[PDB]
């Protein structure tokens, strides 16, 4: 299992630690954020990995989760007024 | 040391520059997207609005004097 | 309009300034964290390393004239 720490800067902010699969998709993360009432739509979400940008249908084995980081910055735009 | 560049000035310059860069698409597609998202977060980091550019910078010749004591130019 | 500034220079100025911002800690810890991730984002976008700032900026007076067509400075 790969350790991924989700660190959301913008409000609502949060920092959750979870284990994902090597063949896991970033889409799963996005869905999890919405299911936790932390995100509005997947379309308004972008994950940052120490400068390195991640894509919606991207896989952890593609972007390569750097062990020297394991920190994923969560960027979301609220659609709810 | 003698860096007379204000953070608010630089911050506004960053968001200003990025916006004008995506305007003429002077960079890669995802590159522009990255600049936009970084700009948004930077605005939050400094607690200022991206649209406040003209309020902070304006046109008073924003000379961001920030050498960072770099004498290793060559 | 007549924006006489190179995106390379600006990019280097951002990552250079950011480095000095977290250096003296002129911003909140969380803010520094944000600027640190954004730093590599901008660096990756232009395909340059934050370590090349000296060779880019130097001290030859970085007159990055970038008005961005700002006339609403009143």
């Amino acid at each position: 299992m790969v350790h991924l720490t989700l660190k959301k800067i913008q409000a609502p902010k949060f920092s959750i630690e979870h284990d994902f699969s090597p063949s896991d998709t970033i889409l799963q993360i996005k869905q999890h954020l919405i299911s936790e009432e932390k995100a509005s739509h997947i379309s308004e979400i972008k994950l940052l990995l120490k400068g390195k940008v991640l894509h919606d249908n991207l896989f952890l084995s593609d972007l390569k989760v750097t062990p020297a980081n394991s920190t994923i910055t969560v960027m979301i735009k609220p659609n709810l007024e | 040391s003698v860096d007379s560049a204000s953070k608010e000035e630089i911050a506004a310059l960053i968001v200003n520059y990025f916006s004008s860069i995506v305007e003429k698409k002077e960079i890669s597609e995802d590159g522009a997207d990255s600049l936009n998202v970084a700009m948004d977060c930077i605005s939050e980091a400094f607690g200022f609005e991206r649209e406040a550019v003209s309020g902070i910078l304006g046109k008073s010749e924003f000379k961001g004097q920030h050498l960072a004591d770099i004498l290793n130019s060559a």
